[PDB]
């Protein structure tokens, strides 16, 4: 049909408790539809769940379909992203089901809780219709179990656990995904011009982190790439995937004859257009290397590309790294030769 | 080395190499199998052709639970219905703390799995070490009691009360 649902009140929210693996860990989730404003949610996001306002906000793009990464990289990679993410008061923006990229994220929340202190607010804005278990959800400010053991057999992706709260939509359709892309960015869109504490007159700063991907991550990064405030992103270069392939694009700005990948309907349908455009904003892509290049560590991948998008001057960068309470960012980065700073 | 190129075992040698899939080659600083413990192991499970509950059985049974951890909880083996109970079952009674730990882990909780049929099985165990429960048992039934005995819940309860 053509979208013919029924604007029923909501059913599902509340608390819920993930029994299965070694922790006792609570997760907040609602259950709202996917043309909801933002202003309510973020309402919702700082009165009812009692969250202070980021100081930055981390967008966890990927492909939703499970890979593999090499010991080394997942090393560098999750004590990078969890490092950045507790030094600096920040939020995660993630897909919150099980599949891919968003694993990784979980495994690595899962290896900062055995050793550190501190929570971090992991969001996950998941489809309502792909869930393991629609029911068992239905009970209304209650605590709700839930069972981490999921069957291959379901056709459906179970709930990931280690994620801080949740915010489920749908569009009225199962079992399909592309029901909350749309309020996932109307919401880090709203957010962005969101004012910090800072009564300089400057919104938190957003990232884009991009680990494995598809032909769609070359479309949000555009979107990323070509929205009115540049949004920076990082890209990593042992994944393997589109993430792979955009970081060896990154050489040779400006060899169009290595299109042959077996990926795509082979040379006649491509997304060279798009790559193209994304190279031609080469400014803010940001390429992480495994010690082949400078900035070996992603939490610092991470931070120094937000001083040099925000396209601002020496004391807004001061004050970034001055609410972040990141030291050697200022000292490294920012304090340098021949900075100007006004009277 | 033998009768030159007139006699020779190629025949039992080119056998050898199309029956390939179960030889196992230890190399020294290779891209794996760095140690021979490792290499003699992990050729079991493999060399068993059976499903993913014998080779963990297998494993629980050897008491190696990095074998388990490493080469059998791997992305996508297909558990059947009730296995990670039953395994759940055994090394319970086995007294094998890490692969309790490594199953609680990998997704079985105890709110489910634990029943009063299974806990009063626990209770009937003859493995693991020794205990003086059945003394216990004796003394507050002030003796009198049957050969083969079985154990019921009630009887734990006034052995706690005692």
């Amino acid at each position: 049909i053509s979208k013919h649902t029924q604007l029923s009140p909501t059913d599902a929210f509340g608390t819920i408790e993930f029994q299965g693996g070694g922790h006792s860990n609570k997760a907040m989730y609602v259950r709202v539809s996917f043309d909801t404003k933002p202003d309510l949610l973020l309402h919702l996001m700082t009165k009812e769940w009692q969250l202070e306002l980021p100081k930055l906000l981390i967008s966890v793009h990927g492909g939703l379909q499970n890979f593999e990464l090499q010991p080394k990289l997942k090393q560098v990679f999750g004590k990078g992203l969890i490092k950045a993410a507790m030094t600096t008061g920040a939020w995660i923006f993630t897909g919150g089901v099980n599949t891919g990229v968003i694993r990784h994220v979980g495994d690595a929340l899962k290896d900062h809780a055995s050793k550190s202190r501190g929570k971090i607010c992991t969001i996950g804005i998941a489809p309502w219709g792909i869930v393991e278990n629609q029911e068992d959800l239905i009970g209304r400010d209650v605590v709700r179990p839930y069972q981490t053991m999921s069957n291959p057999m379901s056709k459906l992706t179970v709930l990931n656990s280690m994620h801080s709260h949740f915010i489920l939509a749908d569009n009225g359709t199962t079992g399909k995904y592309g029901a909350e892309v749309k309020l996932r960015r109307q919401l880090e869109k709203h957010i962005s011009l969101q004012k910090i504490n800072t009564r300089i007159g400057q919104g938190v700063p957003v990232v884009a982190l991009i680990v494995e991907g598809g032909p769609n991550v070359i479309s949000i990064v555009l979107e990323y790439l070509r929205d009115t405030p540049p949004v920076p992103v990082v890209v990593c270069d042992g994944s393997g995937r589109a993430s792979d392939i955009l970081a060896f694009g990154h050489k040779y700005s400006e060899v169009t004859i290595q299109k042959t990948f077996t990926y795509t309907r082979t040379q006649a349908q491509h997304l060279f257009i798009i790559l193209m455009e994304c190279m031609k904003k080469k400014e803010l892509i940001t390429v992480f290397r495994m010690g082949s290049e400078g900035h070996q560590d992603i939490d610092l991948a991470i931070l120094t590309a937000l001083l040099k998008g925000a396209n601002a001057s020496a004391p807004d960068q001061l004050s970034l790294a001055l609410a972040w309470n990141r030291v050697d960012i200022a000292r490294s980065q920012i304090f340098i030769y021949g900075q100007q700073w006004p009277v | 080395y033998t009768r030159t190129q007139a006699q020779h075992l190629f025949i039992i040698l080119m056998e050898c190499m199309k029956k390939k899939e179960l030889i196992t080659v230890f190399r020294m600083g290779s891209e794996g199998h760095q140690d021979i413990d490792l290499a003699i192991l992990t050729a079991l499970l493999k060399g068993a052709n059976a499903s993913a509950p014998d080779q963990l059985s297998l494993a629980l049974a050897w008491n190696r639970v990095d074998i388990a951890r490493s080469q059998i909880f791997i992305y996508g083996q297909q558990w059947p219905v009730g296995s990670l109970e039953q395994a759940m079952l055994d090394a319970l009674v086995l007294d094998r703390v890490d692969f309790v730990k490594l199953l609680i882990e990998n997704g079985v909780s105890m709110h489910r799995f634990l029943t009063i049929s299974r806990l009063e099985e626990l209770y009937n165990t003859r493995h693991g070490p020794s205990n003086t429960l059945y003394h216990l048992v004796r003394d507050v039934k002030k003796g009198n009691l049957p050969p083969d005995y079985r154990i019921s819940l009630i009887d734990i309860g006034l052995v706690i009360e005692y």
